[PDB]
């Protein structure tokens, strides 16, 4: 849980404020459960803990140095062409990933605003819609066999488009 | 990949050099632990593509279909033991070297990287499935079911090889890689028209479009058993296999002609589901079944968005695993009552619970029970279709409908209703049909808990 | 009539053999078959095979495409920048047709 | 002995063995670009000879 | 379900089926048992009225007339008696009406659970196969010289044997097993 | 929170404990039904904490088990959405299933298979569970789908009956021309809004959700039987009585009511969609009333009430008002299973006899079960204070004073009163008249495991109305000031009904005969929509399927256009080739018009 | 139908119950390795990038 990726608002539960004489029967059956379940249940998760602690391992994310891109690369050149359509496709599935975070973000928001959503998450509704028009911008309209050149190129028409509009 | 030919082809001096008695067990045996090495395909931590030679490469698309072949032939031998009982040896090893022959010649069509590897290898496949439905089959008509699957597709075939050859020409190669990698776009010339065409005919017939669908009613209630599993479960998948591996370079023709085939595919279904509802064999109603599943995949493939691609994909797996359940439950009933018919035999599961229990969970997947990665494909696809066109829910929902319908007309036809008394031959199942259905059972569960695995390129 | 023989009488092959596992005529290749079939497909393919197949780590390296978001959209989110760019090539680099 | 017919059983072993083994050559055929290409081009590490062999 | 149809019906056996049809549907019309009787006293009164019509030309006439006012007048959802045909539980046990021949394919270990009654079962089938030659045969001989059949079959008139074609009769499942 | 959270999981974990246990030799050596009974009873008194506490602090939840797959920038995962709905509607069917799981075995002591049908019993428990606390779309399919699935296998248990058989694909042919809607509404979410997830398809209130809401629209009216495609449930009580007084009525039917109420958000704007279920729900409940006067089966007679309260909640949801909808589907599954119950008690009491004209003076001979039935009836009609009243009143006071369709409202009135109506149809015939069944009584209720699970159900249809009502947290502003007739509306129209439908019965004794009636046959054949599309539609499409698809298409004109014209063609040139006459004359011949023939190509072509 | 019931459980259980008890203790002793940052100077082996124990014993020795 890194709460930057994963923002969550503070907890704010009010005070027990009891005006019954009655007992309510949640804390008693919270008590039971706490002693009977909870305890022996850390119990055994504190052991296989102390197991790990002992023969303690290590794995490391993967780094990928930079290489050209597809405009680097001179028609037909199979050889770094290769290369810069992997680097490619590695990209779009770190933004497919971007694009899951901040859904996840925007569904998590609805659901502990509640009622309130209708204007708490109007931040997290903000940057769904910047980042879905950044998405519908970068991949989209490519068929199935999407590729570096067909973003290029779908690039470039957009920046035509674009270049014409600002002349006129 | 030569970590799983080389095997493959040494099960054929296994065959031959066993004794008699014990030849089906080591064949057995050695296939089922083939396609267990057939496995290691799926060891793809990263995005670039096994590619283990110049000749073999390996795929997210091509490493499911080559481990399904790789199931398959264990269950094939298993469907064969029984209708072969009374046949001399050399007869029966016959059998069983052009099932291990269907096998390499599969797998290796599916791993190939040139398409003039895969036109040869292909069609290689008619002659082991020729030989299979003429010599073993029943019925008198075998001969012409067996000149229909030949010649429907050399006819589609030979313009394949015309294509192909001008794209040699023209390109300087026919690897794959390299034409995915230097692909460029067509215009829209007549000449251009006509190779799309001569391109995509071959694979269409073999994926039988609607108008083009007569050869499997016939292949399918003249093979054997063996015969109509690695056909519905695989030969049918080489056509959307190839569609999918060349349709790259045709582009963008297929922007418009795609509606013809589109629009063929999705009537075709509607009209190959409503036979199923009025005809009166157990074989062919699996067989019209399977048509109108392929005319599904034709139109995801030919309209291409990721969505089409993966749920493709996904419903060919999943069709090639439930079509083979259902023929081998309709040979089950057939090796007894030794009729084709659907009226004949009824409430069978007075006397056979448990086969009842898997004609319902077969013919759950046939109708597409969630979560089964049936709908999961049939799903998908409706939603790449709704996107290219929100009217074409009709047409599907009308299919899902007709689905079904002779889905659940299936069991209620067989196994329910008061039991045919007069059937004295009914004879408990065999150990060896309970396995078979299980095998065929079992990978589908657990491809619907672990979905990732048979998801296309593009998903 | 031409000289054919006879259609043969149907059978019931649990007349002999009442454990019949519906392999082989012999009691004892039958049961040795429907052994090897149990355990070399059951006991060994379906088995291990899942077990390899679960343990397949990184699949697509799927896990390291989510780690790298985490990561990649931490820095963009500490360092102001937007998330994603609608341009994903830089306009820099590309010389697009003048004119 | 037995052996009469059970030396039927090291065929298809054999097999596997035998693919392996071609494989590994086929990689051999297949050395240049070993450490040659843009990314994963590295520095050998100290007491090292090839990278992927 | 014992008997089988006649080549045709008679005009006595046509109006007993439609007195006894007309009185069922009276009684569907008429819940309470007093109204019931009350009615169906009137209906035998009309039934009798024209018992005795030795012109059959008007009998028929007359029979078609009760006809059509039955088709007019029947109820539109009338009773059926549970496991008469069309009526809830009509087959609701022919699931486990499961034959005879099932038990030749059970396990040894299985028939050691019931010894003796598999030790009566074989004596019947032997009965049976002795049987079979003799009513057969019997049929044979029994049949008539001029063309005219009926599904009616013969009693046994030689002494020992088994009537014909009773193998199917005899042993039919129980009614609810 | 960890205690709410491992309840939620712990009641599918319980309900599954069955299943597993069944998949063992142990089932063999256990009483399986008294295990199942046993883990129902356990699953509802977990069930019972994670309804306190959000009695107490209204928190709902999003619970995420499973990350079944990932399709790029789709995630589908294992979702549960605890929330006033699920929870209490778990805690509802949890009881109610209790109940009838206990009554199953006295209902199905001498059936063979006990231990299967217990299983199917449970398997649909577990699917509608799945159903109400899902967040996915597809996983709401799932139950949905599965629900439909466990109902045909429940409907014609007994195989034997072709008649079952044929109700159970009647079942199947409506359920799934629902499903095509709801297939709609999936693939409609998911482009428009690239998710199945509930709190994500929420942000869609901004835009039209026209073309999606019809498809929920349509699945909610297959499933939930409402006017255009109600024949599968009535003539689904071909199945055994307990799979009827559950699946048919209390839990299953419920799940297009359901589904709306869940979506109620979206369909708060959508006038045309709210208008739509109002008349829907109004001509529902009238036409199914109808039928059910003039219906002489015990079973039948109830499944149509089922079909007009279903009717009722879909009015109550037409007007915005999910929250009062929902409290109507929880406050009748009771006395509905009640009904149910008791109905089932006399049909096995009796020899299997389900006219209500082969009834009567069961009063005096079964006091329980009439006692019972006679709850469960006031219940059905709602007199003051009991489960029924502690929602229909509400219900029909919203619709007397909100802006409404008036035809709607005023048959819906008169469906209303005619509830009472066939009411008493019942607790006359049933119970009032002398006897009727055949004269050899062998009547014994006596047993426990029919006489406390109907306990059970009666203090429930007797409290837990009030009860739910008086802890159910506020929702919607009801409204409370009005006239004194429309306030006593409901009252006063059901009493009449009642008082007309006494007169009514009470007129049969009268030694005159009843004629065949247009509008007797009418209400009787069910409004004849079964004998016309049951027998023109099948027809049309089978013989259409045969004739133009089979015959005239495919084995007919495809084979003489594509393979039969060539195998001709080239039989006709074979034969105009090879048969050559065989003299050197003519071949010569022929080699000098080559010959000729060449030099001309020659000469022209220079 | 109950011998093949009784001999496919007896086969599938034959190496699932040790295959499930393996992976059980492995879970509970071994555990699973956690991420870390690259030490500068270092190049980690290919299989050292995988957190399951058995994904990361496979990886070595035949991948
Ligand atoms: C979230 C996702 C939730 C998913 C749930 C989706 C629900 C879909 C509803 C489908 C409805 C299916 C149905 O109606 O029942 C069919 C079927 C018919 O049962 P039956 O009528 O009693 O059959 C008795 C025979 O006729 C006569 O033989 P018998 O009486 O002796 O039978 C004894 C017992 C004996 O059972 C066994 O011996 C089982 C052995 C299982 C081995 C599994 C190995 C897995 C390997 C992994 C690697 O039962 C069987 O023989 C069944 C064998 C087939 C079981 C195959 C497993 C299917 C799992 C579905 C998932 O019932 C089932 O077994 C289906 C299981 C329940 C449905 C799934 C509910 C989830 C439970 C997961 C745990
Ligand atoms: C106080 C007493 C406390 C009692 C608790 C004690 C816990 C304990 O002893 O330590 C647990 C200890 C874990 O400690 P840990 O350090 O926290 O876990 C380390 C990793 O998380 C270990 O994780 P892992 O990767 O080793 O997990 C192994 C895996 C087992 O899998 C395998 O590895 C393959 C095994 C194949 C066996 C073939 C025979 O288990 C699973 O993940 C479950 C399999 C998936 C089942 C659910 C699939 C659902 C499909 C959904 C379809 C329905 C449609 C969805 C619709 C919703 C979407 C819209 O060991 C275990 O995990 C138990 C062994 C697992 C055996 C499961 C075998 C099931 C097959
Ligand atoms: C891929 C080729 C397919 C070809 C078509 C089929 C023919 C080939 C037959 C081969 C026979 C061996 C079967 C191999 C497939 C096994 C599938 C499998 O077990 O996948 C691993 C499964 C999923 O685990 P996991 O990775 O965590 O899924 C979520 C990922 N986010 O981990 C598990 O959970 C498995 C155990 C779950 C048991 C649940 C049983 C429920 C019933
Ligand atoms: C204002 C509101 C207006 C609303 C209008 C709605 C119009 C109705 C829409 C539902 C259409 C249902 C058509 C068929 C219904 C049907 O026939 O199923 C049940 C029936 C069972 O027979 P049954 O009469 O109940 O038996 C009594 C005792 N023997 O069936 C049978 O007997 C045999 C059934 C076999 C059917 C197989 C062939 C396919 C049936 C047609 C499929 C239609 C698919 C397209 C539907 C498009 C419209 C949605
Ligand atoms: C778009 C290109 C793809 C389409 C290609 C189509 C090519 C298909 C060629 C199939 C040829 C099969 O040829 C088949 O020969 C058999 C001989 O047994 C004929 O068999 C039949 O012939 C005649 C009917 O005309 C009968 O008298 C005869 O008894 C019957 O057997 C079939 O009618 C014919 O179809
Ligand atoms: C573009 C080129 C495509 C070539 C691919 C298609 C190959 C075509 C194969 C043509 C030969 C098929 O051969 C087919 O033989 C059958 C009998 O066997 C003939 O059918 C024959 O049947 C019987 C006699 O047997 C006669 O009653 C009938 O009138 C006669 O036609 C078909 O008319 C002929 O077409």
């Amino acid at each position: 849980w890194d709460k930057d990726v994963y923002p969550e608002p503070p907890s704010r539960t009010p005070a027990p404020s009891p005006q019954t004489s009655l007992p309510n029967p949640i804390t008693y059956l919270t008590k039971a459960y706490d002693l009977v379940v909870d305890w022996p249940v850390t119990l055994v998760r504190e052991f296989i803990e102390r197991q790990h602690a002992k023969n303690r391992t290590y794995y490391y994310h993967r780094q990928y140095r930079r290489v050209p891109d597809i405009t680097e690369c001179k028609e037909g050149d199979v050889l770094c062409i290769y290369e810069a359509e992997m680097q490619w496709r590695r990209d779009f599935k770190v933004d497919q990933e971007i694009m899951n975070i901040i859904q996840e973000r925007l569904k998590a928001c609805q659901q502990r605003e509640g009622e309130n959503y209708q204007q708490n998450c109007a931040k997290e509704l903000e940057q769904f819609t910047k980042v879905t028009k950044a998405y519908q911008d970068r991949y989209l309209d490519l068929g199935a066999y999407y590729s570096a050149r067909k973003c290029l190129a779908k690039q470039k028409q957009r920046m035509l488009e674009e270049r014409k509009a600002a002349r006129q | 990949m030569l970590k799983i030919i080389l095997p493959s082809l040494m099960l054929l001096p296994l065959t031959w050099l066993s004794s008699p008695k014990k030849t089906w067990t080591n064949v057995t045996s050695y296939s089922f632990l083939i396609s267990l090495t057939s496995l290691t395909l799926l060891w793809q931590t990263d995005e670039n593509y096994k590619n283990f030679s110049n000749m073999f490469s390996s795929d997210p698309l091509s490493t499911p279909l080559i481990i399904l072949t790789a199931w398959l032939l264990p269950l094939m031998l298993m469907a064969s033991q029984n209708h072969l009982k009374k046949d001399n040896n050399v007869l029966q090893k016959l059998y069983i070297s052009m099932l291990i022959s269907l096998q390499i010649l599969l797998i290796m069509t599916f791993s190939a990287t040139e398409l003039i590897m895969f036109y040869i290898l292909f069609e290689a496949t008619l002659i082991p499935t020729l030989i299979i439905i003429t010599r073993w089959g029943n019925q008198t008509e075998r001969l012409n079911a067996g000149i229909y699957f030949l010649f429907y597709t050399l006819i589609g075939s030979i313009p394949l090889l015309i294509a192909l050859i001008l794209i040699q020409n023209h390109v300087g190669t026919l690897n794959l890689m390299i034409l995915s990698f230097t692909t460029h776009t067509l215009d829209a010339s007549w000449s251009n028209n006509l190779l799309w065409l001569a391109c995509m005919m071959a694979f269409l017939i073999k994926m039988p479009l609607y108008g083009v669908h007569l050869w499997l009613p016939k292949a399918h209630v003249e093979a054997p058993i063996a015969g109509s599993m690695i056909l519905a479960a695989i030969l049918l998948k080489l056509g959307s296999y190839g569609m999918i591996r060349i349709s790259i370079i045709l582009d963008p023709l297929t922007k418009y002609m795609a509606y013809p085939f589109i629009l063929l595919s999705l009537w075709g279904m509607i009209m190959t589901s409503s036979i199923c509802l009025r005809q009166t064999d157990l074989k062919s109603l699996i067989a019209y079944s399977s048509v109108s599943h392929m005319a599904l995949v034709i139109a995801s493939i030919m309209i291409q968005t990721p969505w089409s691609f993966m749920g493709a994909t996904m419903l060919m797996i999943a069709h090639g695993l439930t079509s083979s359940l259902l023929f081998c439950l309709a040979n089950s009933n057939y090796e007894r009552i030794h009729s084709r018919t659907m009226i004949m035999a009824r409430g069978l599961q007075m006397v056979f619970p448990l086969m009842a229990t898997w004609w319902l969970m077969a013919s759950l997947a046939n109708l597409a029970l969630p979560p089964s990665i049936n709908l999961m494909g049939e799903l998908f696809i409706t939603m790449s279709l709704f996107s290219w066109s929100n009217f074409t829910i009709i047409l599907m929902g009308i299919n899902i409908i007709i689905t079904g319908m002779y889905s659940m007309y299936m069991i209620i036809t067989t196994q329910r209703g008061k039991l045919t008394n007069h059937m004295i031959n009914l004879q408990p199942s065999h150990t060896r049909e309970l396995t078979l259905m299980a095998l065929h059972m079992i990978p589908l569960i657990l491809l619907t808990t672990s979905p990732k695995l048979i998801t296309g390129l593009t998903m | 009539q031409w000289q054919e023989d006879p259609e043969p009488e149907d059978e019931n092959v649990y007349a002999k053999n009442p454990d019949f596992h519906g392999y082989d005529s012999d009691p004892v290749v039958d049961v040795w078959n429907m052994r090897a079939v149990f355990f070399f497909g059951f006991s060994i393919v379906l088995v291990f095979g899942t077990t390899f197949v679960a343990y397949v780590p990184d699949y697509r390296m799927q896990e390291w495409a989510r780690r790298e978001a985490e990561r990649l959209v931490k820095y963009r989110e500490v360092n102001g920048l937007p998330i994603m760019e609608s341009n994903y090539f830089d306009p820099s680099k590309i010389q697009l047709p003048e004119d | 002995q037995l052996l009469r017919e059970h030396w039927v059983h090291i065929l298809v072993p054999a097999g596997f063995v035998f693919g392996c083994y071609l494989d590994r050559k086929d990689d051999e055929k297949l050395t240049a670009f070993r450490n040659k290409s843009m990314l994963f081009q590295r520095e050998l590490r100290p007491n090292e000879e090839v990278t992927w062999k | 379900a014992f008997c089988a149809p006649p080549a045709y019906l008679t005009h006595q056996q046509k109006v007993l089926r439609l007195y006894k049809r007309a009185l069922r549907h009276l009684e569907s019309w008429c819940i309470h048992r007093d109204k019931y009787r009350y009615f169906a006293c009137l209906m035998r009164a009309r039934f009798e009225e024209h018992k005795n019509e030795k012109d059959m030309m008007r009998a028929t006439q007359l029979l078609r007339e009760a006809e059509e006012e039955f088709w007019q007048n029947q109820h539109p959802q009338p009773y059926i008696f549970p496991d008469s045909p069309g009526g809830t539980s009509f087959e609701r046990y022919e699931c486990y009406k499961v034959p005879e021949w099932c038990l030749d394919y059970w396990h040894p270990s299985e028939k050691a659970m019931y010894p003796d009654y598999f030790s009566k079962r074989e004596q019947w089938k032997k009965l049976r196969m002795e049987s079979w030659d003799r009513e057969v045969k019997q049929l044979q001989e029994e049949t008539s010289p001029d063309g005219i059949m009926t599904e009616a079959l013969p009693p046994a008139r030689r002494e020992g044997d088994l009537p014909p074609l009773w193998w199917h009769i005899v042993t039919r499942p129980r009614e609810r097993p | 929170m960890n205690i709410f959270t491992t309840s939620i999981l712990l009641i599918f974990i319980l309900l599954l404990s069955p299943i597993l246990i069944s998949m063992s030799n142990l089932i063999k050596h256990i009483n399986f039904p008294l295990y199942t009974t046993t883990s129902i009873k356990f699953s509802f008194i977990i069930s019972l904490l994670p309804l306190l506490m959000f009695f107490h602090n209204n928190m709902e939840y999003m619970i995420t088990t499973w990350h079944w797959v990932t399709m790029n920038s789709m995630e589908l995962k294992m979702s549960f959405k605890t929330d006033f709905f699920s929870i209490l509607f778990t805690s509802v069917a949890l009881f109610v299933t209790w109940s009838i799981m206990q009554f199953s075995s006295w209902y199905m002591h001498s059936d063979p298979n006990i231990n299967r049908f217990i299983k199917y019993l449970t398997l649909f428990l577990i699917t509608m569970l799945i159903l109400t606390s899902a967040n996915n779309m597809f996983q709401l399919f799932i139950g949905w789908e599965g629900v439909g699935i466990m109902s045909f296998l429940l409907i014609g248990w007994w195989y034997g009956r072709t008649d079952a058989n044929t109700a159970a694909l009647q079942a199947i042919l409506y359920n799934r021309i629902g499903d095509i809607g709801f297939i709609l509404a999936m693939v409609w979410f998911s482009l428009n809004m690239n998710s199945w997830e509930l709190q994500q398809i929420m942000f869609s209130n901004n835009n039209d959700n026209l073309i999606p809401l019809m498809g929920l629209l349509i699945a909610a009216t297959g499933k939930s039987a409402q006017f255009g495609l109600h024949p599968w449930l009535p003539s689904a009580m071909e199945g055994p009585t307990p799979v009827s007084a559950l699946l048919h009525s209390s839990t299953m039917v419920v799940a297009g009511i359901f589904l709306l109420v869940r979506f109620h958000p979206l369909t708060t704007n959508n006038n045309f969609i709210l208008t739509t279920m109002l008349c829907l729900g109004a001509l529902t409940t009238l036409f199914t009333a109808i039928c059910a006067l003039t219906q002489n089966d015990i079973k039948k007679i109830i499944a149509f009430s089922t079909s007009s309260q279903l009717g009722l909640m879909m009015v109550t949801l037409g007007m915005n008002q999910p929250h009062l909808a929902f409290l109507h589907i929880c406050t009748h599954a009771f006395f509905k299973a009640m009904l149910f119950m008791c109905s089932g008690s006399i049909i096995h009491s009796l020899a299997d006899e389900q006219d209500i004209r082969k009834m009567g003076n069961i009063t005096k001979i079964m006091p329980f079960t009439s006692s019972c039935l006679v709850i469960g009836s006031l219940a059905l009609t709602g007199m003051p204070f009991l489960t029924g009243f502690y929602s229909k009143d509400l219900i029909i006071e919203a619709i007397n004073t909100c802006n409404t369709n008036a035809w709607a409202l005023l048959i819906t009135l008169i469906a209303t009163s005619m509830t009472a109506m066939y009411s008493m149809r019942i607790i006359y015939f049933v119970t009032m008249t002398k006897p009727r069944f055949p004269p050899l009584i062998s009547i014994n209720e006596n047993d426990p495991d029919l006489m406390n699970p109907i306990k059970r159900l009666a203090f429930g249809s007797i409290f837990a109305g009030f009860v739910i009502s008086y802890n159910i947290p506020p929702t919607s502003i009801p409204v409370l000031t009005m006239p004194w007739f429309l306030k006593t509306t409901a009252l006063i129209i059901s009493v009449l009904g009642f008082l007309i439908a006494l007169e009514l019965n009470n007129l049969t004794m009268k030694l005159s005969m009843n004629k065949a009636n247009p509008y007797s046959s009418f209400s009787t054949l069910l409004g004849f929509f079964p004998s016309i599309i049951h027998r023109i539609t099948p027809m049309k499409s089978l013989n259409l399927s045969l004739k133009t698809s089979l015959t005239l298409l495919d084995l007919i004109w495809l084979e003489k256009t594509i393979p039969k014209s060539t195998s001709t063609l080239h039989t006709n040139m074979t034969t105009l080739t090879t048969n050559q006459k065989g003299l050197i004359k003519l071949y010569f011949m022929s080699f000098l018009i080559n010959i000729i023939l060449i030099i001309i190509l020659y000469s022209i072509n220079l | 139908d109950a011998r093949f019931l009784r001999l496919m459980k007896f086969y599938l259980m034959l190496t699932g119950i040790p295959v499930i008890i393996g992976i059980t203790l492995v879970n509970i002793f071994i555990g699973e390795a956690e991420l870390a940052e690259i030490p500068e100077g270092y190049i980690p082996e290919h299989w050292e990038y995988y957190k399951h124990p058995i994904s990361r014993w496979i990886a070595r020795n035949f991948y």
